[PDB]
RNA sequence: CUAAGAAAUUCACGGCGGGCUUGAUGUCCGCGUCUACCUGAUUCACUGCCGUAUAGGCAG
């Protein structure tokens, strides 16, 4: 009958590290390994409230009484040193082979079935598209996120670690290079050949992606934000917090990771957002909304039980979403 | 349970984000079982085509740091969370607190098998690198150091020496290699001297009791702190049965239908973080597993250390 | 076959108004630092000549 696994797991593949923050001067780029590293520091703000009132605190003496009070807050601030312009950002990337293959099932012929789907999968076309997309997202700084947005200039040098030295080296330019269109480059076809066989090897490939965005003299960087719940604490807390390694801004790993999974441009919704992070039923964070859903049968599951246990095979960009599920991994199947 | 023909020092790994919840009552530094486990998968994926045998590991934590945070006003501590992607609804889900965090660590695994003659031993050490270098630890990815100033390479020593003075020479150079670091060893013996001393002092009282208080700083009237001989972490020992032994398909939502599946419960026991150069010989750090599956007791420990 | 497997914290912010720290003061008596050594190991790979020569020889 080929009931479904009770349990299924799938391993992260193509995790990579976290992204250390360290600044410098433009056209010093090849000389940047003994670059100071960017420094989380802190200061006080003063603010005035400038939120929605509940039409109860509306009254003008009663707002007057309230911006009477000062709102203090003490953050956590990044910045480029005063005279380094270029914003340097480096991290590891390990793309890691047995692509397809779950970390934990429970079914003997499920796990058959989908290996078969998969090897269906791979000698058809292979990952040759999600190699290409990813590949794209190394590309262009997708990964800085809040740093790419105003910088004069952004370049990618991703370098080919085969042993303890460059086997082969990449050089971008990512504001060239699209956040929402996956055109074909030869560089670039060369990369996602290098990740597609790192997919579908059976060790690993190691890459390190060094971006330099021109931010600007002594601007203002954006590591990635800590999660931390205050928990109804009396104490007044810090209100921002940035994530750190070693007296170093950083970017979490997970944060690089959903940059390189946005590749996702087959959801039923139109694109313009563009691509978004391969996710089970189609989440955007910074939209609120789930795409994918459910009712209609292009989420995840309904699409790998249809091609799995039915033999229903979705559209070949469909299979693409769900090749890049499995690329993601997660925690999978019913009680 | 058996001594190691040669010790294959893994060099310095830079785990990214490990689980630091370690056991149901400690945090911190994750559990030797984790440790032994990785060895297990190492010998199950690469050490059995190199036909030899992956036991025993030597945990030295050459530097730790944990995604926590002090609340302003409390004195105890907070984990860092990740925000994980919305639900189908677009609503923000509930929050499962996980502790993750950053290690540097080098293992010593003790290798006994025909592979060593069979192979070169830089061949072996590498290959075991290569393997591990696609690996977790402790639930976190492995940093395999590139574009550095230099990459640590891998070392396996044989045991058995040509003499007394080169064997000990070549102990003290291997403890040289993993020196900005402590060895983490168990302490069930004292533990359990410290639980009888305890019941001399007061009786009717248990081993949970002695545990905490060879961890927790007392303070004495005259005020003076009682003094503890080592570092003395708690960490947990293993895993005791809670249930009969069920068979491979009987358990529903198992793992998988071809092994056994009992429930547990943790055991925590007594953990000692010391110098290398504390140890009469580095075997003696290795952690092995002593499982006993008839009356329970999955446990691992790092036994002839004293 | 690792309390296994999975994960975007994030948008915005005026901390400043002002101020006499001054009064007085004994550091101090005493003291054995000795003894004995190869800097030098080829430690000046130097000056000139025949030859276009960095190739290669020769002179004290």
């Amino acid at each position: 009958i080929l009931s479904t696994a009770s349990v299924l797991a799938f391993e992260r593949k193509l995790d990579p590290s976290d992204a250390l923050m360290s600044a410098g001067a433009w056209a010093q780029r090849d000389a940047s390994q003994e670059w100071p590293a960017v420094t989380v520091r802190e200061k006080s703000v003063r603010g005035t409230i400038s939120n929605r009132l509940k039409t109860k605190d509306r009254d003008p003496a009663k707002l007057d009484a309230s911006i009477q009070s000062p709102n203090l807050q003490t953050v956590d601030v990044a910045n480029l040193p005063s005279d380094a312009d270029t914003l340097k950002v480096r991290f590891t990337l390990r793309v890691l082979g047995g692509a397809g293959t779950p970390s934990a099932c429970n079914d003997a012929a499920y796990r058959d079935k989908l290996l078969q789907t998969v090897a269906t999968y791979v000698n058809d076309q292979g990952f040759a598209e999600l190699a290409r997309r990813y590949a794209h997202n190394l590309a262009n700084a997708r990964f800085l996120w809040r740093n790419r947005v105003g910088a004069e200039a952004v370049e990618v040098r991703i370098n080919h670690i085969r042993q303890g030295e460059v086997a082969r080296a990449w050089r971008f330019d990512a504001l060239a290079i699209g956040l929402r269109d996956f055109k074909a480059d030869a560089e670039l076809d060369a990369l996602a050949e290098l990740i597609a066989s790192g997919l579908s090897g059976s060790g690993h490939v190691l890459l390190e992606v060094v971006a330099f965005a021109r931010i600007g003299d002594g601007q203002e960087v954006f590591p990635s934000q800590e999660l931390i719940l205050d928990k109804g604490d009396k104490k007044g807390q810090k209100s921002k917090t940035l994530y750190s390694v070693r007296d170093a801004a950083a970017i979490h790993s997970q944060k690089i990771g959903n940059a390189l999974r946005t590749i996702d441009t087959w959801y039923p919704d139109e694109d313009g957002l563009g691509p978004i992070a391969v996710e089970p039923y189609g989440s955007v964070t910074s939209q609120g909304k789930a795409y994918r859903q459910p009712k209609q049968k292009l989420d995840f599951y309904t699409l790998l039980d249809n091609w799995v246990l039915r033999d229903e095979a979705p559209a070949v960009e469909q299979q693409h979403y769900v090749i890049a599920n499995l690329i993601r991994g997660g925690v999978f199947g019913e009680a | 349970v058996t001594d190691p023909e040669a010790l294959l020092l893994l060099p310095r790994l830079s785990i990214q984000n490990a689980n630091a919840i370690s056991s149901p009552l400690t945090w911190g530094f994750p559990s030797p079982g984790a440790f032994t486990g990785f060895v297990h998968a190492l010998q199950r994926r690469v050490g059995i085509s190199l036909d030899i045998e992956l036991d025993g590991v030597g945990i030295v934590c050459h530097r730790f740091e944990a995604q926590i945070s002090q609340p302003a006003g409390k004195r105890t501590k907070v984990f860092n969370l990740t925000r994980n992607p919305l639900n189908r609804d677009g609503s923000t889900a509930a929050i499962v607190e996980e502790g993750r965090a950053h290690l540097e660590v080098s293992l010593l695994l003790g290798v006994h098998g025909d592979g060593l003659d069979d192979h070169p031993a830089q061949e072996i050490a590498r290959q075991v690198q290569e393997q591990a270098g696609a690996m977790r630890l402790a639930g976190g990815s492995i940093l395999p150091w590139c574009n550095e100033r230099f990459p640590a390479p891998n070392a396996e020593l044989l045991m058995l020496g040509g003499s007394d003075e080169q064997r000990r020479k070549n102990q003290r150079r291997l403890t040289r290699r993993l020196l900005p670091g402590f060895a983490l060893v168990s302490r069930e013996a004292l533990l359990q001297q410290h639980l009888e001393t305890l019941r001399t002092t007061l009786p009717e009282a248990t081993t949970l009791d002695a545990l905490l208080d060879l961890c927790r700083i007392n303070f004495e009237p005259p005020w003076q702190v009682r003094d503890k001989p080592g570092w003395l972490v708690p960490i947990p020992a293993g895993y005791n049965a809670l249930s009969p032994l069920y068979l491979p398909g009987e358990v529903r939502n198992a793992r998988d239908r071809e092994t056994p599946l009992r429930f547990v419960e943790n055991l925590f026991g007594l953990g000692e973080w010391l110098s290398p150069h504390r140890v009469a010989a580095l075997s003696d750090l290795l952690w092995y597993h002593h499982a006993e599956p008839d009356k329970g007791l999955y446990r691992w420990s790092t036994p002839r250390f004293v």
